[PDB]
C-alpha cells in the first residue's frame, strides 16, 4: 500500500 | 523578548526547504496536461495538484524531527493535511486584484470558473476564496508562512497517527518558535498568532468539503481515470 | 468466388468502426503532456498509450458479437491483445520513409529514441521497427487491416478467457471473410493471407517483450507514478 | 476490479 508515498519517502 | 538560537535555526531550515520546493518561475507548469476552458479543467488541475503533492512531500521531509517518525506516521500525516498545504502554499500566487490564483502566464491564471469546470461547486470554492483574501490580507512574513504549513502538517489530531505524543511536541515547539517570532519581529502583530490559528480551523472545514466532492469524483470511473496515480493514492482511503 | 452479403456486412461495420476510432488528424494529441526529449519521453508516451486504449476498447465494442460475451471475457481479451492492436493500428502512421510514426505535426514525430526515453530497449524497438516496416509493406486495404485487427483481439488463446468456444467462432468467421475478401478483391494477393496470419504470431513475440519491460518501469513508483490509471489497469496483472 | 474498463464497456 502507498507504493508511490513510501518511494518518495525515501 | 529575544528568539532563541534554537528557534532561528527552525526558522531558517523551514525557509529554505520552502524555498527548494516552491518554484516561483512556475515553468514547470508548461508540463502539465494544457488547460482547457465535461470537466475540460480535471486534466490539467489534476496534474497541477499531483505535482503539488510531490513538493510538500519534499518540504515536510526537511521539517526537523518529521523524517524521524514512523514511515506510518508520514502516511498518515500527509494523507490528511497534503490538500491543506496546497490551498495554503497556493497563497502565494493569489491576487486580491483579479481574485485568482496567477502562475506566471494568462494559461496558468486560474479564475473560480476554472476550478468548477474541474468537478468542484461554490460549496467549496465560495469559502476557499474567502480563505485566500483573508489569509492574504494577513500578510504574513515569510517566515511565519512556512511555519504555519508546518504547524498544519504537525497536527497530532488526524486519523491514523500512532506516536500522539512525539507529534504534538513537535507541533507545541513550532507554535512557541512562531509566537516569539510575532512578539519580536513583527510589529504590530499582538493579535497575529491567533488569527493563524483560527486559519487552521477554517482549514478542518475546506478539508471536510473538498473530501466530500473528491468522494464523488472518484467514484465516478470516467473522472477518476484523469486523476493521476499519486493523487488517487493520497486522497485515497486506503490504511496503511 | 463471390463474397457473401453477410461477410460484405462485417466488412462495413469494421470499416466504420474503425473511422469512429481513429482520427487522421490527430488534433487530440495536443492535450497530452507535451513530449520531451530521467525518461523524458515517459509522460506524453504514457498518454499516448492511455489514449489509444480507450479507442481499442471503442473499436472492440462495435466487433460483431464482442459486446455479447461477458464482461469478463471482454476484459480478458481486451488486457491481452491491447499492446497487439495499438502496434497494429500504429501502422497506419508508420512511415518507411522516416523509420519512425508520424502524427501530424513534428512534436508528434516518434523516433526509435523517443521510445527508449520512455523505458524501453532495443530488445524491444528492434523488432517493433521491424514489424512495422513489413506489415507496411504488405500494402493492406483497409477492410485488411481492421479485419487483422478484429481477428486479434478475438483469439481464444488468451489467458483468462473462459467462452472458448465461442470466440474461436467468431475469430473463425472473421478469417474466412478475410480469406474470401483477399481470394476476390486483392490482386495477387494468394499469399497476402499467409503472411497476415504471421504478423499475428510476430504481435505474440512483441506482446511478450513489452509485458517483460512494462513489469520493470511498474516496479519502480518514480516511473509508475507517470503512467495513467487505465494504463494501469489494462497493463495491469489482476484478474476478474 | 477493473473499475474504468467496466466503465468503458458500458
Ligand atoms: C496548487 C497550487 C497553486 C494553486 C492552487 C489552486 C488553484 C487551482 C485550483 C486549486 C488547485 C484548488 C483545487 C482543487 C482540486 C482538485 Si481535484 C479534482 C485533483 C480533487 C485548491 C488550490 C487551488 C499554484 C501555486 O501556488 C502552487 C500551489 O501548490
Ligand atoms: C499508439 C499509436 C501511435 C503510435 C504508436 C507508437 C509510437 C510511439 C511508441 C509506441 C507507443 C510503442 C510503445 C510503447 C510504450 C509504452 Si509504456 C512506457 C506506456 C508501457 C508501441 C506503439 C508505438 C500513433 C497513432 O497511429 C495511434 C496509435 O494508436
Amino acid at each position: 500500500k502507498h507504493k508511490i508515498l513510501h518511494r518518495l519517502l525515501q | 523578548h529575544m528568539l532563541s538560537d534554537e528557534q532561528m535555526q527552525i526558522i531558517n531550515s523551514l525557509v529554505e526547504a520552502h524555498h527548494k520546493t516552491y518554484d516561483d518561475s512556475y515553468s514547470d507548469f508548461v508540463r502539465f496536461r494544457p488547460p482547457v476552458r465535461r470537466l475540460s479543467m480535471l486534466p490539467h488541475l489534476a496534474d497541477l495538484v499531483s505535482y503539488s503533492i510531490q513538493k510538500v512531500i519534499g518540504f515536510a521531509k526537511m521539517i526537523p524531527g518529521f523524517r524521524d517518525l514512523t514511515a506510518e506516521d508520514q502516511i498518515a500525516l500527509l494523507k490528511s493535511s497534503a490538500i491543506e498545504i496546497i490551498m495554503l502554499r497556493s497563497n502565494q500566487s493569489f491576487s486580491l486584484e483579479d481574485m485568482s490564483w496567477s502562475c506566471g502566464g494568462p494559461d496558468f491564471k486560474y479564475c473560480i470558473n476554472d476550478v468548477t469546470k474541474a468537478g468542484h461547486t461554490l460549496e467549496l470554492l465560495e469559502p476557499l476564496v474567502k480563505f485566500q483574501v483573508g489569509l492574504k490580507k494577513l500578510k504574513l512574513h515569510e517566515e511565519e508562512h512556512v511555519l504555519l504549513m508546518a504547524i498544519c502538517l504537525l497536527s497530532p489530531d488526524r486519523p491514523g497517527v500512532q506516536d500522539h505524543v512525539r507529534i504534538e511536541a513537535l507541533q507545541d515547539r513550532l507554535c512557541d518558535v512562531l509566537q516569539a517570532y510575532i512578539r519580536i519581529q513583527h510589529p504590530g502583530g499582538r493579535l497575529l498568532y491567533a488569527k493563524m490559528i483560527q486559519k487552521l480551523a477554517d482549514l478542518r472545514s475546506l478539508n471536510e468539503e473538498h473530501s466530500k466532492q473528491y468522494r464523488s469524483l472518484s467514484f465516478q470511473p470516467e473522472h477518476s481515470m484523469q486523476l493521476t496515480p499519486l493523487v488517487l493514492e493520497v486522497f485515497g482511503s486506503e490504511v496503511s
